[PDB]
């Protein structure tokens, strides 16, 4: 979708704040929000380009301003609401609870040595994206390519700014997982994976820095020929 | 920046507070979340997974040219060597800084980062305000923001993650550092060499 999420390019949003250092956490609700994401996965709310989603549905002014961890917590409840798992009237209720109660106990239960070992195993063993595909590359290294302008609805990795733009292949990575299709609950349709350069002047116009350049991975589908040698 | 419709951020805080304590109350009756889980998933990236891993992998390809180039071949796989991968940089593409051309890398759509290699990111490489203007202005953001000057013969190349593809900056090694060793080295690596947003730190 053409949410206000995919900044590239945006002007106007201001100084970078960086301090001087920071903690990894900077609350204890930070933590939980960041433990929900393999919680939620293993349970089945989303997989990773669904998550991505539920965050580029958020209200952007909401968005553009919170704590980066709430926009994880968003799409925590847009998934929880989208599978029936989580009762927002409920949440609703609890949330002024603790409101109310903010030193009142979490619910009793037991704990579980699986979800320990969840976590473990996809921390040091990864959640590949890779897939075997029956069909070969389309395209190459050298490729010239221009970037689709199709503008979904649905989730995608199509930066507005690289829509339309020529480019070069620089690298076929192998087949992943598709984003337009898992994002949206339509499976992994997994599609050969490139890495394309555009030019600075290329993306930004001809003022643009005649000596930088982006790469960008695109999706098969996302590019089609311009010229081949 | 001042927004005049924004509570303060104190408001903010004990607002979110009571959200995610609700959420988490729902999450953990449905039996799906535990405090075990959330405290093992915290410890994990406050004190095992952090930016010395990358640093280890920096100072080996500083001092081990065949590494280095099986770094830039596969980097997922030489990461490995050291012991170093997983969530999030199971596929990782190193690139390597030179007189001819400085890597920078972001993720405009969101926030994607090899945790594996760096840990976690730092609040402003997820921010609107570094993902917007590094793919548009590099030279500038690199000398008004971090106060590095890259020479404007110098290509800039800007790397955007928008796949599970991870990109990872393999810094040049400082001059004045002949034959120091790996660990030495390793005090002249940082997150911020890594992402391509500063060098590697000057001897001094
Ligand atoms: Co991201």
């Amino acid at each position: 979708m053409n949410g206000v999420y995919d900044v590239g390019g945006t002007d106007g949003l201001g100084p970078i704040n960086r301090p001087a250092d920071e903690p990894v956490f900077r609350a204890e609700w930070e933590k939980v929000a960041f433990a929900m994401f393999p919680a939620t996965f293993r349970a089945g709310f989303m997989g990773l380009d669904e998550f991505r989603f539920g965050i580029e549905q958020m209200n952007p002014a909401e968005y553009l301003e919170s704590p980066y961890y709430w926009h994880w917590i968003r799409t925590y409840i847009h998934h929880g609401v989208r599978t029936g798992k989580i009762d927002l009237e409920e949440l609703e209720r609890r949330t002024q609870y603790y409101r109310e109660n903010p030193d009142a106990p979490l619910p009793e239960h037991e704990q579980k040595p699986e979800l320990i070992e969840f976590v473990n195993q996809a921390v040091y063993g990864g959640l590949p994206a890779s897939r075997e595909v029956d069909r070969p590359p389309k395209f190459k290294e050298g490729d010239v390519v221009r970037f689709s302008t199709a503008s979904p609805k649905g989730h995608a990795r199509r930066a507005r700014y690289v829509r339309g733009k020529t480019g070069t292949v620089v690298k076929h990575h192998g087949a992943y997982i598709y984003p337009d299709t898992a994002g949206n609950g339509l499976g992994e349709c997994p599609e050969h994976l490139y890495t394309v350069r555009f030019t600075a002047q290329e993306l930004w116009g001809p003022e643009g820095d005649p000596n930088s350049s982006v790469y960008y991975d695109c999706w098969e589908p996302y590019i089609e020929l311009v010229d081949t040698k | 920046t001042e927004n005049i419709l924004r509570k303060s951020d104190e408001e903010i805080q004990k607002e979110i507070t009571a959200r995610v304590k609700a959420l988490e109350s729902m999450l953990i009756e449905q039996g799906i979340l535990t405090t075990s889980m959330i405290d093992r998933m915290a410890e994990i990236y406050e004190n095992e997974v952090g930016p010395h891993l990358g640093a280890k992998v920096v100072v080996k390809a500083w001092t081990d040219p065949e590494f280095k180039k099986r770094l830039l071949a596969d980097g997922t796989e030489a990461c490995k060597e050291l012991g170093i991968g997983g969530l999030q940089g199971e596929d990782m593409m190193w690139v390597e800084n030179t007189d001819e051309v400085h890597h920078v890398v972001v993720c405009t759509l969101c926030s994607c980062y090899p945790w594996p290699v760096l840990g976690l990111p730092p609040n402003w490489f997820k921010e609107p305000q570094y993902r917007s203007r590094v793919v548009r202005e590099p030279r500038q953001l690199l000398k008004e923001e971090f106060g590095f000057e890259v020479p404007p013969s110098k290509e800039i190349k800007v790397w955007d993650s928008s796949s599970e593809m991870r990109f990872v900056v393999l810094p040049q090694r400082p001059a004045g550092t002949d034959g120091w060793s790996e660990e030495e080295l390793a005090t002249l690596v940082t997150r911020e060499s890594m992402i391509g947003v500063e060098p590697a730190k000057a001897v001094a």
